[PDB]
RNA sequence: GCUCUCGCAGACCCGAGCCACGCAGUUUUAUCCGGUAAAGCGAAUGAUUAGAGGUCUUGGGGCCGAAACGAUCUCAACCUAUUCUCAAACUUUAAAUGGGUAAGAAGCCCGGCUCGCUGGCGUGGAGCCGGGCGUGGAAUGCGAGUGCCUAGUGGGCCACUUUUGGUAAGCAGAACUGGCGCUGCGGGAUGAACCGAACGCCGGGUUAAGGCGCCCGAUGCCGACGCUCAUCAGACCCCAGAAAAGGUGUUGGUUGAUAUAGACAGCAGGACGGUGGCCAUGGAAGUCGGAAUCCGCUAAGGAGUGUGUAACAACUCACCUGCCGAAUCAACUAGCCCUGAAAAUGGAUGGCGCUGGAGCGUCGGGCCCAUACCCGGCCGUCGCCGGCAGUCGA
RNA sequence: GAGCAGAAGGGCAAAAGCUCGCUUGAUCUUGAUUUUCAGUACGAAUACAGACCGUGAAAGCGGGGCCUCACGAUCCUUCU
RNA sequence: ACGUCGCUUUUUGAUCCUUCGAUGUCGGCUCUUCCUAUCAUUGUGAAGCAGAAUUCACCAAGCGUUGGAUUGUUCACCCA
RNA sequence: GUCUACGGCCAUACCACCCUGAACGCGCCCGAUCUCGUCUGAUCUCGGAAGCUAAGCAGGGUCGGGCCUGGUUAGUACUUGGAUGGGAGACCGCCUGGGAAUACCGGGUGCUGUAGGCUU
């Protein structure tokens, strides 16, 4: 048997709303930058941020975005955080402005250091804009329940592509 | 666990190599299941019951569909189970008639729905064995082992009944 | 409602463990605190003399003074919506080094001599710690042994 | 308000190992803390059941021993090894969740100087003065620090879970988080708190929770599989009514038993002898009872299953046999349905109604719409302490 | 499984219990700290420092009671 | 019997949600309607139902359920 | 290989019974003049050196008790977080993570610091 790797990359959905929310899973969502409902973000997995993940299931659908995904999301609604701004990639002059001293200086250059996740993931995926995604088109299952038991919280491995297919 | 149509997964996993045994066993489950996700999971939750084994502690190093190898053959399955009722727990013999394994295990589910108000989450497959029509002991199942079996459709319902909605002929069931 | 008694609650707080009741092993007393470090205020009852109080049993705190038999702590205390410093004075037999600075002062000295030696020897090496990875893509042989069958067992009665 | 931090950039255009003072209702990695849950009582402290084995005893005693209970039989206590059952104010062991601390430049490593403290000592400790080390020594996110003046409030209530008193309470009292109060909106017919989601004025798209016979937007799908008939059916969190116990209604399942050496059920024959067995008695004969429970002939028969007599008699069974020709019997179990199930104005799955379902259980595909999400317009607030004095057609 | 004055809990064995011997640290002072806490007071307590002492061969130990309770502002009075 | 499961709100408690810028607080009399957990009457089933009488149960609230002494009484008790 | 003096951890070191102990040592042992204490030279204090390893002590033993450490019990009990899950309730199942304790069955039975001896 071949094992894979285990993915080092994932993102992350919000699904729940901001109302009557416990102090944890709210400053883990803060820290996670889904401070709204259906906002995404990639997360570097390791055991940190794992144990983070856990402790907001119920408000997050997660997986492990393929390389078709990582493109669409930076390319229809990547927006850079630049001078505390929300301004839209719409040109490599703002990526290079921001990220080229660590050799980022396109949209490729920034697709790639997320899909590997690089020794530059934290600043480029900071330097991102938490996404807004649209409600599914589609519908959900059931956002209070995991989705292993017929819902949509928790980890979706590789179903987290087509609940972005469906979300932008 | 909720449902669709089943799927059959065989899921091979084992404990992380540690330095007490360095090639921990290799197990292998059957698991009818909506999807990989929900097999992986259902896997973890049976061999944590079976071994001292958890997906923290432990890996899993396939998990791929088993397709039915002959899709095209009736044949009879006999299901050992066991459920949670209201007020005790029981052990099931049940017998279906289907082309495909998961087929089989899927109208079990729904039987055990129908019959017993009993859910998936209360289900537990352990055995799923395609047997002989000679070694078949349900009735309703037997009275299908026939070479010459021969039945009408007796009282055919009209199932376009909104197209049209309003007509001068009142339908026929005979034909 | 609650008395406000400095001992009360302490029934097994203060209490020995099983079995190691008696005379106070020396030790304890020649342990070396100066101003700095980092000590846990376990709070013994065999020695009722400079007992901490009950807040402060399973805290840590800074060394900041040191007398004949006793030392000064400055040991966090919450107290609602505010941390504040507080200084306790307490007998040695209710504190020990605390063994979370020893291991980071050696952290600190392994750091500080791979780097001198990494400099001379040309290569660079990592020095911070990280997260646990993900595990890394790796091949299960079988050996020519077919993995074991697992099939839930039915259910019986016990007792 | 103030004190700072990151930058601000190129006339247009065009980045040119390393990345802000610091912070955190978060995790990780180390390191401590605890005595709850659980467990335990052949471990201590308390509580508690039953047998067993013992050699001593102010145990009763125990039969023929008064005499040396010649003897050694029984019941106690006691001891030993076990055994059943427990603890908010018990405990060896002992979680989960949790609390503290650390994860560097105020650090690390070199030299030196001061001391009235300490002192075998150039000792110890502390302080001070120079010097050198940047791979900035986990993850993630965020700009921080600090002062003055200060209103209102100081009746709270509700929900998940933990939890005390009480039979309980829409009762009284705590813990934790969220909410209502202060809050509209979609759904729950209706509703302070439930579920979804929080709100500037709009257009388009899409959803949540919930639904899609008609009221009433949406299943007018040739939806899938079963279950269920109610002469009080059932019909969706909170939630707005039910239990034990029953059913030869039906549906699944478990376990056992009989049967082509003839089951089961029916109709049809036999159902004896010792013996009216013994003791009870007013009479108890197989049948009010107390023990026994055997034997022979047999295909088989109880010294009797029930009715019956004052007692007999007379029927009947279990037991065998004939006919009949192939499967059958029993005990459980749990789904729906029924019984249990009685209140006062006439009335409530919201109503109409619904039974090849508009009911129940398991599932599919479509579809409906919130002030939520996405795109766009417009208003305002906040931020960039953003740009413009270059009106510099030269 | 005793005792340590008392309620209970903790603690304690050439102890903290019992018996002796010598004693008056149950004394004179300034501050810091802990507990309740608003980080106010009182009470109680801890660690020191400066005196003067007690005891012991000494190391030391002692400024009340093994620890957790045993108590009291302004004004007035009284004494030193 | 020992036990055990319910229902009811014609008892009495428990609570304090509404009402203290007021909902007129006992009983009787008068009058209407409703409930059934049926006393009688209609139709039935069971008996330790021979008949007569009585008892238990079912469908069932259509119709009826009275005159008085004592007492403010509701209750109670007696006469008929 | 051991012991003595002083110890650190404070039973893997304790307890019961049995066996062995060469050499130093440690003891038991001999005595009360002095020192010092007693009802008692038993203990304590002092002065010794005839005898002895009988005792302490050391080492070993025991299908030994205990203690220590594993397995099992057991992914059981319990438990963080979730659901418009089930059930009249009592309670129960599942998802997401963590995860015990007996009984029962194994292994072990002091490590060591400083100073000083003995052991051909
Ligand atoms: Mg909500
Ligand atoms: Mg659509
Ligand atoms: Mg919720
Ligand atoms: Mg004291
Ligand atoms: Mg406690
Ligand atoms: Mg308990
Ligand atoms: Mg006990
Ligand atoms: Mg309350
Ligand atoms: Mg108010
Ligand atoms: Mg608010
Ligand atoms: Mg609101
Ligand atoms: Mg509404
Ligand atoms: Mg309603
Ligand atoms: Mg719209
Ligand atoms: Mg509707
Ligand atoms: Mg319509
Ligand atoms: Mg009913
Ligand atoms: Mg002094
Ligand atoms: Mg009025
Ligand atoms: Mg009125
Ligand atoms: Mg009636
Ligand atoms: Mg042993
Ligand atoms: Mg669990």
């Amino acid at each position: 048997f071949y094992v894979p790797a285990e993915p080092k990359l994932a993102f992350v959905i919000r699904i729940r709303g901001i109302n009557g929310v416990s102090p944890k899973v709210r400053k883990v969502l803060q820290l996670l930058r889904l401070r709204q409902i259906f906002n995404g973000t990639f997360v570097k997995l390791n055991k940190a941020s794992i144990n983070m993940l856990r402790i907001v299931e119920p408000y997050i659908a997660w997986g492990y975005p393929n390389l078709k995904s990582v493109n669409e999301l930076i390319y229809k609604r990547g927006y850079g955080k630049i001078n505390k701004k929300r301004i839209a990639l719409t040109d490599n002059a703002l990526i290079a402005r921001s990220l080229g001293k660590y050799g980022i200086i396109c949209m490729e250059d920034l697709i790639h250091e997320i899909y590997t996740v690089g020794k530059r993931f934290k600043e480029a995926n900071n330097f991102l804009w938490p996404f807004k995604l649209s409600s599914p088109r589609g519908g959900m299952k059931k956002k209070t329940t995991h989705f292993v038991e017929g819902g949509d919280a928790g980890n979706r491995e590789d179903q987290i592509n087509r609940l972005i297919r469906r979300m932008n | 666990k909720a449902s669709g149509t089943l799927r059959e997964y065989k899921v091979v996993g084992r404990c992380l190599p540690t330095p007490k045994c360095h090639t921990p066993p290799l197990y292998r489950m059957r698991i009818f299941a909506p999807n990989h996700v929900v097999a992986k999971s259902r896997f973890w939750y049976f061999v944590s019951q079976l071994k001292k084994m958890k997906k923290s502690s432990g890996e899993i190093v396939y998990c791929g569909q088993v397709f039915e190898k002959s899709p095209l053959r009736v044949k009879n399955f006999g299901i050992w189970l066991r459920y949670d009722s209201r007020s005790g727990t029981h052990n099931m013999y049940r017998e279906y008639r289907d082309l495909t394994t998961a087929g089989a295990v899927t109208q079990c589910y729904r039987d055990m729905g129908a019959r017993h108000r009993a859910r998936a989450h209360s289900i537990q497959i352990m055995k799923v064995e395609e047997i002989a029509a000679s070694k078949c002991r349900r009735p309703a199942v037997k009275q299908f082992h026939d070479s010459k079996i021969k039945f009408p459709l007796p009282h055919r319902v009209l199932r376009r009944q909104h197209k049209p909605r309003f007509t001068t002929k009142r339908p026929n069931t005979f034909f | 409602t609650n008395t406000k008694g400095k001992r009360r609650g302490t029934r097994y707080m203060f209490s020995r463990p099983f079995r190691k009741h008696g005379v106070v092993p020396l030790a304890t007393y020649m342990r070396i605190y100066k101003k700095g470090d980092i000590v846990d205020i376990k709070g013994m009852g065999t020695v009722q003399k400079g007992m901490p109080h009950k807040c402060y049993h399973g805290k840590t705190g800074r060394v900041y003074n040191v007398t004949q038999h006793a030392v000064g702590i400055v040991v966090n205390k919450q107290v609602k919506g505010k941390i504040l410093a507080k200084r306790i004075n307490v007998r040695i037999e209710h504190i020990k080094h605390s063994k979370s600075r020893d291991s980071f002062l050696k952290r600190v000295k392994e750091n500080d001599q791979k780097k001198k030696e990494a400099k001379e020897k040309g290569t660079w090496v990592q020095l911070k710690r990280q997260p646990a990875p993900p595990r890394e893509a790796h091949f299960v042989r079988t050996n020519g042994k077919e993995p074991e069958l697992l099939e839930p067992i039915p259910y019986e009665f016990m007792a």
